[PDB]
RNA sequence: AAAAAAAAAAAA
RNA sequence: AGGAGUGGAGCCUGCGGCUUAAUUUGACUCAACACGGGAAACCUCACCCGGCCCGGACACGGACAGGAUUGACAGAUUGAUAGCUCUUUCUCGAUUCCGUGGGUGGUGGUGCAUGGCCGUUCUUAGUUGGUGGAGCGAUUUGUCUGGUUAAUUCCGAUAACGAACGAGACUCUGGCAUGCUAACUAGUUACGCGACCCCGGUCGGCGUAACUUCUUAGAGGGACAAGUGGCGUUCAGCCACCCGAGAUUGAGCAAUAACAGGUCUGUGAUGCCCUUAGAUGUCCGGGGCUGCACGCGCGCUACACUGACUGGCUCAGCGUGUGCCUACCCUACGCCGGCAGGCGCGGGUAACCCGUUGAACCCCAUUCGUGAUGGGGAUCGGGGAUUGCAAUUAUUCCCCAUGAACGAGGAAUUCCCAGUAAGUGCGGGUCAUAAGCUUGCGUUGAUUAAGUCCCUGCCCUUUGUACACACCGCCCGU
């Protein structure tokens, strides 16, 4: 997500800019297992860093 | 300040159940979002609580766009005097 | 009627439909990814969002 | 303050007296006789009267005009 | 918004920082403050009414938030907490030189 | 017939 | 040494000036002038003309349910169906009307009260302790005659050794591992089927046995002047060459000290001054920021044949994509219309759908023929579509007419060493309608040089000082 803004709050000075990015990495694993293991995985290893979402087709 | 009566006592009874409410700073907003069951304004609401500020019953914090109000025990006994309730029901902030 | 003439210009469109969510000023807005918030407060609170100096 | 353009004053409602004693007519009997037609709508109550104009009677908060 | 809210609220209670955690039905947040006896108030009233404020302002199902309180170790090793400490000292009114030497000696005795 | 006077006044 | 140019012509934008009831203001050498993310039809708005509401919280004192006041109707009334007034009060019932203090608000003044932020000195390479030495001491050596590098980067001469900041070091991307860990939301190869030609050929046509060869992205390494020869105190280091993917890819942060540099018009960051009901607050309507003898600066288009026009062929990557307040998302397919556009019809909350993003330039085949011409499209008239409450002072686009200046521009001046300048096209911000601006992406892709202090600035050493508020200095005489 690249966002380029200015540097001066006013309109005086050298025409200088700044750059903002993140690194966002996506991982998925498909599993051939029943839903009880899925709920055990959801309940275990809870951290605020990475969120867990599950879908069934 | 040509504001009605039943809306203000509705605000007061929802204050006595929980002594904190939030309200965004928007004069051009005819409807309160949380109090959507009946037609209430927002500017009259925030003017009523800044009148309570002038009386000295709550204290005010303004962070980004929302006014924040906090209930005092002297404000609690003011609510007891104005609503004329016996001292046997307490707002849920003091309870466990 | 003052109560019916108070809202005669709709804010369906234009620059008046949005303002800053911090300083409440209608200049230098960021509509990208729905920030809806001005550039100087963006620079002030950009570190708290998660935005970093990498480039 | 007093500028070049004069300011039109606000509508000073003159305090009338014995208006509430002017609704019904006092006789020997205790029955009521009002001079204002009643409000049959649900917006204004049964005790709400009309106005007393020269030609047509007007509601209060109903803001409804019933002509003849 | 939460960081600016707690910075504006706990100006005199020794606010250091907060941590945000995401969990279904247990969206809990922990505030680290220097003054543990003042963030709770009277039998934990203040933490519960701040919980009510953030609950009714941010918007969740009720009972999904459980705020905790914790004292951060190495209070002198936090640049924020020393900044509100210096602001608290200078708001009472003292000399800048002696207070600055006191906070410099406190940082040097804190192990920095 | 016009000026500007330069000094900020400890180091708790 | 060169390349592209600007300054010349037309057009867009800003400033000055003039004009205006108003043409709101800041910013005047680098370090202001396509700047305030400022492409202003209405809000923007701070400017002018006009009219209502209080948003006077409130403390005290006059008034209190018997009424303190808002909300309105035939009609003069601007501008409106604002009752703002005037004909008439029921309607709100203590929520209040009035006098003083007090309070609030202000894109009002003060950036020379400031905080914070940013620019500039300067991204040049410049600062500082500890110990010891010299001097009575202020102070000086360390920081240097010299050689080298982008670098106070090293070597080395040497009462100097031992360290820190800045630079380097660090982080991100690319350059490649036919290695490793893995891809039905990316594909490859085999097999089967289907379509056509003549036994093989093509299919981004269909389906299912392995795989990372493309793509995707994790862990690792490679590159370090490693080797040879030459120059050089044979040191630091430099040059040429071989093997090797690369023997200088680019960007971020950037030391001490300082500017009367800019921002009270980003903030509910903020001191003082002014004002506050008949408002320098707010709301609504219209106009004005665009206005025109003129002068300056960013940019666009061309001054043609290395070109214009008409058809065919063929080639990408950053991206973006349905909303808390909010309602404005990206589109394929199928008809109507020359066209901009109109109606149905699905997909996508995203490697799946737009999309294999069939981009432009370029290439191939005609027409054109040195003529202000088929170049250039300024100016101008009419018609037709979409956005929005509203397009006149053309919002934008489409179609046909209209075809000016311009024959490569004086003085003067700017940017640039490899996928670089330059010619193109595509995304993001601006956005209801929306790019002549800016930030990125991608195609093609050069000439010249591996140096100098001449110009223009910066830095350092030495020298002189009757200067220390420091030459914008001190100081003599009538
Ligand atoms: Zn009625």
């Amino acid at each position: 997500l690249r966002i380029t803004t200015r540097k001066t709050p006013c309109g005086e000075g050298s025409k200088t800019w700044d750059r903002f990015q993140m690194r966002i990495h996506k991982r998925l694993i498909d599993l051939h297992s029943p839903s009880e293991i899925v709920k055990q995985i959801t309940s275990i290893s809870i951290e605020p860093g990475v969120e867990v979402e599950v879908t069934i087709a | 300040m040509l504001m009605p009566k039943k809306n203000r006592i509705a605000i007061y009874e929802l204050l006595f159940k929980e002594g904190v409410m939030v309200a965004k700073k928007d004069v051009h907003m005819p409807k309160h979002p949380e109090l959507a069951d009946k037609n209430v304004p927002n500017l009259h609401v925030m003017k009523a609580m800044q009148s309570l500020k002038s009386r000295g019953y709550v204290k005010e914090q303004f962070a980004w766009r929302h006014f924040y109000w906090y209930l005092t025990n002297e404000g609690i006994q003011y609510l007891r005097d104005y609503l004329h309730l016996p001292p046997e029901i307490v707002p849920a902030t003091l309870r466990r | 009627g003052h109560q019916q003439l108070y809202w005669s210009h709709p804010r369906k469109f234009g620059q008046g439909s949005r303002s800053c969510r911090v300083c409440s000023n209608r200049h230098g807005l960021i509509r990208k990814y729905g920030l809806n918030m001005c550039r100087q407060c963006f620079r002030q609170y950009a570190k708290d969002i998660g935005f970093i100096k990498l480039d | 303050k007093s500028y070049t353009t004069p300011k039109k004053n606000k509508h000073k409602r003159k305090k009338v007296k014995l208006a509430v004693l002017k609704y019904y007519k006092v006789d020997e009997n205790g029955k009521i006789s009002r001079l204002r037609r009643e409000c049959p709508s649900d917006e204004c109550g049964a005790g709400v009267f009309m106005a007393s104009h020269f030609d047509r009677h007007y509601c209060g908060k109903c803001c409804l005009t019933y002509c003849f | 918004e939460l960081n600016e809210f707690l910075t504006r609220e706990l100006a005199e209670d020794g606010y250091s920082g907060v941590e945000v955690r995401v969990t279904p039905t247990r969206t809990e947040i922990i505030i680290l403050a220097t003054r543990t006896q003042n963030v709770l108030g009277e039998k934990g009233r203040r933490i519960r009414e701040l919980t009510a404020v953030v609950q009714k302002r941010f918007g969740f199902p009720e009972g999904s938030v459980e705020l905790y309180a914790e004292k951060v170790a190495t209070r002198g090793l936090c640049a924020i907490a020393q900044a509100e400490s210096l602001r608290y000292k200078l708001l009472g009114g003292l000399a800048v030189r002696r207070a600055c030497y006191g906070v410099l000696r406190f940082i040097m005795e804190s192990g920095a």
